[PDB]
């Protein structure tokens, strides 16, 4: 049975170089071609690079030519990947890919996957504890009985931030959203608490933030606006 | 150079009802090849009779080689060649195997290093997969090069198998220099396949320069 | 966006049946057969139809494949639970000289009613402005199937730069959550009359807005 793991892949600086390794078992590995495939977190496929059987053809998506190079070994049975002044939009997982069939030329209308992938991360971003800020509850609007406060967890790497409300003591009507990864590297994330509009002016709401990495601990008073 | 096929020419798998497997042991691992022998006997006049040795791994040591015509076997009678070619063990009248063409002249016909021909391969119109296979003739018969294709599309895209084939028609094509010939890859309609009839399309020894021949194959789906 | 096109989603329930169109130009679809791949959330990408129809070992019957002119079909019968995935179209593409594939087709297997996001949208604190920041944050929740397109207006006018969206994710009760983050300077904020984001699921809208008076 036909094997590709991938390796090499770990954080990365930005115009840094990095090399992955794919260890091929189970097939003749010079018999065959093999391809490059990546997929950025929560995006679609997009495949990178071809090797042919015999090495002679070389082919590159636009996005990465002139930066990676596909080598191979028959000796060691490895696929590699060199990738050069790496950008943020070269994080993905990185996939391995055989020829299904020996000795084939273009075109190739389909490749076999069979790898759990590594993973590749160019970031310049550093540990940084994040600004909390409270999301008041609407000032006139009582759009009903009830109404939402949050806190916005703001710039913070690396993950996680754990967020209650109250110590603990107010859970019910909680949502503590997933952090969003922006373009600048560090990671934003919201809380929000639904609650009796009428409790507004007796009951006091405190948003517990937590960024072990940074040794950020945060209690944040959420009160009305005017 | 040869007209394509026209619609419904091609021989339907469909329409055959013997065992494929017939078609398939032809271009399946046993064939016939020498390297530098000449011709021994001469049964009929359009033939040749070649000591052809394969007896640790192949179970044939006389080979009879039928031509087209009186002259092919006339050019070759006494000249050292190179025999490649799918053998018919059915009957012929000549232990012993009968075979078409596949003759070439040995001297100056060897490259230093092996050569690779691209086969495209079409389904229904469309390009399916492209391989290479190699030979190492600067003149090569086009039985050698359907051999060779033919082979690859049996071991790895089930082209022939023991019952039925699963595609409905096919033919392979050979181009040299906007010249093109080409042939039934699928057995002609009946319960009974004619193994020798089949492979007499190879007696004229046609030869193609692995330099510039293309190879393409065109399959269809039921 | 994406060389191939098929569309970003599509749901039925278990036992039913569903087709993925995957459609490309002379240069990929209308020259090569074309092969589809199943992603199961979380997992990696394998094959699952080859030469536009075949199928490899182990995948079942339920799954066929099609070809009319420039474009191509994947079709599932009998709808199973564990059909959920993403599912992508690919092949050669000879103008490129590179193996394209479709933007994905997120299949969901309809497990309960589908319901409409529910969204909030806040304005910059104050805190922030005092910072000379301003981030405008809505949060979309309690939506099924997982997913929805995202557009932020200021006053009228569509507004593209300063857009941060999460790809929706699974909450407990097997609805989906994302959020959205428009960042502002405080000038901007203040200049306008107001700002809103505006959700599209199931291909109806839900919209808020914030006004900073």
């Amino acid at each position: 049975e036909v094997q590709l793991v991938e390796s090499g892949g770990g954080v990365v600086q930005p115009g840094k170089s990095l090399r992955l390794s794919c260890a091929a078992s189970g097939f003749t590995f010079s018999n065959y071609g093999m391809h490059w495939v990546r997929q950025a977190p929560g995006k679609g496929l997009e495949w990178v690079a071809v090797i042919s059987y015999d090495g002679s053809d070389k082919f590159y998506a636009d996005s990465v030519k002139g930066r990676f190079t596909v080598s191979r070994d028959t000796s060691k049975n490895t696929l590699f990947l060199q990738m050069n002044s790496l950008i943020p939009e070269d994080t993905a997982v990185y996939y391995c890919a055989k020829d299904p069939y020996p000795s084939q030329r273009a075109p190739w209308n389909w490749v076999d996957p069979r790898g759990q992938g590594t993973l590749v991360t160019v970031s310049s971003a550093s540990t940084k504890g994040p600004s909390v800020f409270p999301l008041a509850p609407s000032s006139k609007s009582t759009s009903g009985g009830t109404a939402a406060l949050g806190c916005l967890v703001k710039d913070y790497f690396p993950e996680p931030v754990t967020v209650s409300w109250n110590s603990g003591a107010l859970t019910s009507g909680v949502h503590t959203f997933p952090a969003v990864l922006q373009s600048s590297g560090l990671y934003s994330l919201s809380s929000v608490v639904t609650v009796p509009s009428s409790s507004l002016g007796t009951q006091t709401y405190i948003c517990n933030v937590n960024h072990k990495p940074s040794n950020t601990k945060v209690d944040k008073r959420v009160e009305p606006k005017s | 150079s040869q007209p394509d096929p026209k619609p419904d020419e091609l021989h339907k798998s469909s329409k055959f009802t013997g065992l494929m497997e017939n078609m398939k042991v032809l271009y399946d691992d046993n064939h016939v090849s020498a390297i530098n022998v000449k011709s021994i006997d001469q049964f009929r006049y359009f033939d040749l009779i070649y000591s052809i040795k394969d007896t640790k791994l192949g179970n044939y040591d006389n080979v009879r080689v039928e031509f087209k015509n009186k002259d092919l076997a006339d050019k070759y009678k006494d000249k050292y060649v190179d025999v490649f070619g799918a053998n018919a063990y059915y009957q012929c009248a000549f232990r012993k195997t009968c075979m078409y063409g596949g003759v070439t002249e040995h001297n100056g016909n060897q490259l230093d290093k092996y050569r690779s021909i691209t086969v495209r391969v079409f389904e229904d119109g469309k390009n399916l997969l492209s391989f290479d296979v190699q030979t190492n003739k600067k003149k090569v018969t086009a039985q050698e090069l359907d051999y060779l294709t033919r082979h690859y599309l049996v071991k790895n895209k089930k082209l022939y198998e023991f019952n039925n084939s699963p595609y409905e028609t096919g033919y392979i094509k050979f181009i040299e220099n906007e010249n093109s010939f080409w042939y039934d890859m699928m057995p002609a309609p009946g319960d009974k396949f004619d193994q020798s009839k089949y492979l007499m399309m190879y007696n004229d020894n046609k030869m193609v320069d692995s330099k510039d021949v293309k190879i393409e194959v065109y399959l269809t789906t039921k | 966006q994406s060389v191939l096109t098929q569309p970003p989603s599509v749901s039925a329930a278990p036992g039913q049946k569903v087709t993925i169109s995957c459609s490309g130009n002379s240069s990929n679809i209308g020259q090569n057969h074309v092969s589809w791949y199943q992603q199961v959330p979380g997992k990696a990408p394998k094959v699952l139809i080859y030469d536009t129809k075949e199928r490899p070992s182990g995948i079942p019957d339920r799954f066929s494949g099609s070809r009319s002119g420039t474009s191509v079909t994947l079709g599932i019968t009998g709808l199973q639970t564990g059909d959920e995935a993403d599912y992508y179209c690919g092949t050669w593409d000879s103008r490129l000289s590179a193996v394209v594939f479709g933007g994905g087709t997120k299949l969901t297997v309809l497990g309960q009613p589908k319901a409409a996001p529910s969204v909030t949208l806040f304005p910059p604190s104050s805190e922030e402005l005092q910072a000379n920041k301003a981030t405008l944050v809505c949060l979309i929740s309690d939506f099924y199937p997982g997913a929805v397109t995202v557009a932020w207006k200021a006053d009228s006018s569509p507004v593209k730069a300063g857009v941060e969206t999460t790809t929706p994710s699974k909450q407990s009760n097997n609805k989906y959550a994302a959020s959205s983050y428009l960042s502002l300077t405080p000038e901007q904020w203040k200049s306008h009359r107001s700002y809103s984001c505006q959700v599209t699921h199931e291909g109806s809208t839900v919209e808020k807005t914030v006004a900073p008076t």
